[PDB]
This record gives structure tokens, sequence and C-alpha cells, in this order.
């Protein structure tokens, strides 16, 4: 396509450089019909001149219990020495003839399973007090102050984030009660 | 105001069931297109026998989704895919 | 939420039927269907109930607009 | 090694209807379609015509067109085809483009009389 790629091409002159690139095309090239289109002398004009903001805007294409308490603090220490999801000292015990019902996952009590052994790795872990001693909190007001400080800051993001997601609901309260329920239709 | 500028015009909607996911042009607004399930007793003319609920989920730009039916969704701002 | 409401129980639509179609996203326990008394017919409605949250939502998602014997139902989240 | 263990056999698995016995009814009839096609076609007509499910159908024409004998496998196919109360006999399950597909292996570069090719087409 002649015209239409030349069309096109002024659409996309007009895009990058603006409807000044126009005139000034227009003035250059009054001399011949390719310039026409550019001019209102061509029947090509509008369609390129609506192509321009076609291109430019990117709608067309460019052009181609304490013992239970204990047991539960038990079976978390026995899962700090696990290996494995399935190799630790809790799986034969499981089914060893004894009451265990804490390991089932719906139980609420498999919560205060999982706290102990989040707990047992944060004490068992390297600085946990394994094989090493950390200082800066046993004798350290600076890092105290820093850590406090911190606990501070993540507190006051997490009180924006809860102000920025009440606000959210708000509007979508707000437009929850502006849905239009007379123009409906199935597509 | 949210509906004193509650533009009409009234864009088709380009959703595919079988679970629904709908398209519409870029908004450039954080509301989310809404579902919910309504009742089919209101109407300008309103033929008689409307005795089904409707599902329409609808947006700001984007017309209503609507369809009889005879957090649990979804909106891509980056692709403008809801589901 | 481990509950699919079954929207558009067909003429012969029993919850065999329903938790058949319905239970290989996950292991559902119960199934019910109103089933009007004065008709012989279920009355488009019909829950099953699984373990599985994720089984349910799966089957929320991926049975909605649904097709058995020639009837557009719908599967959803049972309140 | 004689047919008498299997129909007694048979007979006596069916004596309650569960889903018992189905895969032992069927494949007896996979298993006797060697070397002689009539007791294949036999259960096949009969089971079509017999108790009620929409799989009889389809297991019966599944295993017919592995065989010798597939326009029986076609008849269970129109048996399906007709249905007489489910039209949509499986949903979202095909069996009328699976019908065609097994008419497009036959108009396969077999048959180019060019005749039956667009008539398995129309």
């Amino acid at each position: 396509p002649e015209v239409r790629n030349i069309v096109d091409k002024t659409a996309s002159f007009v895009a990058r450089n603006g409807p000044e690139f126009e005139a000034r095309i227009r003035q250059n090239e009054i001399n011949n019909p390719k310039f026409n289109f550019l001019n209102p002398n061509d029947p090509y004009h509008a369609y390129y001149r609506h192509k321009v903001s076609e291109f430019k805007e990117g709608k067309a294409q460019e052009p181609s219990s304490a013992f239970d308490l204990d047991v539960v603090k038990l079976t978390a220490q026995f899962v700090a020495r696990n290996g494995r999801q399935f190799l630790t000292q809790l799986m034969q015990k499981e089914q060893r003839n004894y009451q265990f019902d804490f390991l089932r996952p719906q139980h609420s009590l498999f919560n205060y399973f999982t706290k102990l052994v989040e707990q047992y790795t944060k004490i068992l872990i390297p600085p946990k007090g394994l094989f090493s001693k950390l200082k800066k909190e046993a004798e350290n007001p600076r890092e105290v102050l820093d850590q406090v400080c911190y606990r501070v800051e993540w507190a006051k993001f997490q009180e924006r984030e809860r102000k920025k997601e009440e606000e959210e609901k708000e509007k979508e309260r707000v437009a929850y009660a502006q849905i239009d329920w007379h123009d409906f239709v199935v597509v | 105001e949210v509906k004193k500028f509650v533009k009409i015009g009234r864009p088709g909607y380009k959703v595919t069931k079988q679970l629904f996911q709908i398209d519409y042009p870029e908004i450039a607004e954080g509301i989310m297109p809404r579902h919910r399930f309504m009742s089919a007793y209101e109407q300008r003319i309103e033929p008689p026998d409307r005795r089904w609920q409707y599902l329409l989920m609808a947006a700001e730009p984007y017309e209503t989704i609507a369809f009889k039916v005879p957090f649990w969704t979804h909106w891509n701002r980056e692709t403008k895919q809801f589901f | 939420k481990r509950v699919l409401y079954v929207g558009g129980l067909a003429e012969e639509v029993d919850d065999k039927v329903l938790h058949a179609a319905f239970i290989p996203f996950g292991d559902i326990t119960d199934i019910q269907i109103p089933l009007d008394y004065e008709t012989e017919k279920h009355r488009g409605f019909a829950f099953v109930e699984f373990e599985l949250a994720e089984d349910a939502a799966a089957a929320i998602d991926n049975m909605n607009e649904s097709e058995l014997f020639g009837r557009t139902i719908r599967v959803n989240l049972a309140k | 090694g004689r047919v008498t263990h299997t129909r007694r056999t048979f007979d006596r698995a069916l004596r309650a209807l569960p889903i018992t016995q189905h895969s032992r009814i069927w494949p007896l009839y996979l298993r006797f379609l060697r070397s002689h096609p009539l007791p294949e076609t036999a259960v096949r007509g009969y089971r079509r015509f017999l108790k009620l499910s929409p799989e009889s159908a389809e297991e019966y024409i599944e295993y017919l067109k592995s065989s010798d004998r597939l326009d029986e496998a076609a008849q269970r196919l129109a048996t399906v085809v007709n249905d007489e109360r489910f039209v949509s006999k499986a949903g979202k399950s095909n069996y009328q483009l699976w019908h065609e597909l097994c008419d497009l292996i036959s108009q396969n570069p077999d048959k180019v009389q060019s005749l039956n090719v667009d008539a398995i087409i129309r």
C-alpha cells in the first residue's frame, strides 16, 4: 500500500516530531503530491491526521495443660534434631503405641508445635547458642537502641500500610455502593 | 461524586467463561472491578418472568460483564486481566 | 471454606454424579442436594463438603460455568 | 480353555449389579475376540442393548475399534449418536469428534477412490 504506507509514515512522523513537523513537510514538499496528504489537497489527509494520534498513543501498529505444654516442647526439641521432613524423632513415635495427635496439621496444637519449632530453630542456629557467643546484645545499649527504633519503625511502616489498606477499602465501599444496576447485560 | 462523574460510554465486555476472565481498556485507576450476584427484577422496561440471579463484574472504564446464573478473584493491572 | 455449592442440578443429577465429577480435585467427605419432596427433582443446588480448601477452591474455579448432560451449571463457594 | 467357566463365572459375578464384575465381563469379550469376532459382536450388541450406562457403549466401541471388526465399533458409535434420551452423553467428553477422527483414519491414504473420502468429510 503506497498511499496507506505514506499516510502511516506521516502519522509516525507527526507522533514523533509533532504536527509542526507536518507543517515543515508541508512547506518543504508542497511541490509534490507526497505532502498532499499532509495538505488538505489529498483524500488521505484526515485518515493520516487521526493516524498521527493513533500511532502516538499506541492504538495503530507501525506499518509492515502443663504436661501437654511440656510434651509439645519435647516434640519441638525432637524436631530441632530432625534431618529431613520425614526422618526425625517424631515419625516412629507417631505410630509407636503412644498417644500423639499433636502432629496432625488441623488441630490448633500444631500451631504450638510449629511455634516451638520456630523458637528451637532461632535458638539452635549458629548464633542461637550452638558454638559462638553474641555480645552486641548482652552488652550493647547501641544495638538495643538501634533494634528498638527499628521495631518502632517497622511499626510505623505497618501503621501507614494499614491506613492505606483502610482508605482503599473505603474507596471500594463507596464504589460498591456505586456500581451500575440498570444498564446490565450479558455478553 | 464517584457517580456524579459516572461516565456512561457503555463499552462491550470481552469475557471468557468456563471461572470467568474479562479484559478491559487501560483505566489507570486503583479501584478493582467488583462482581456480585443481584436480583433479576429491576429494569426500565422489565419484560415479565424475571426469576433468576445475575452475576455482574463491573469497573470504571470497561462496562460490566454480567451473566445470568442458573477475595475469589484477581485483577492484573500490568496485563489488565480480571478473573 | 472447603464447600462447593453446585447450582444447576439437572434431571438425573445425584450426589454420586456431583461428588464423582468434582471428586478428582480433592477428597470430598459429604454431599447433599436439595430435592423437592413434591417433585422428586433436585432444586438446582447441591453441596459437596471436602476437607481441603485448596481442593474446594480449585473446584469452584474450574467447575464454574459447567455442563452435565446439556445443563449450564455453576460451582460457587458456600457461606 | 473352555467357555463354561467364562459363562458361569460371569453369571455368578453378575448376581449383584455393582461396579464389580464389569471389567471381568467386558475384558472377557476382549480376550474372546481373538480368532472369533462372533462372541465379541455378541457381547458388544447385547451390552449396548443391556445394562444401562453411558460408559457402556464407550468401553464397547473402544474395545471394538482395536480389532478387525470396526463397523461394529461404528454401530456402537451410532447407538451413542442416537442415544434416545441424552444428545450430550458425556458433557465435555467427545464421541462425535472421535468418530470424525476414525473416519479420518479410514479416509487416510488407503481408500483413495476419492468418493469414500469426500463422503467421510461430509
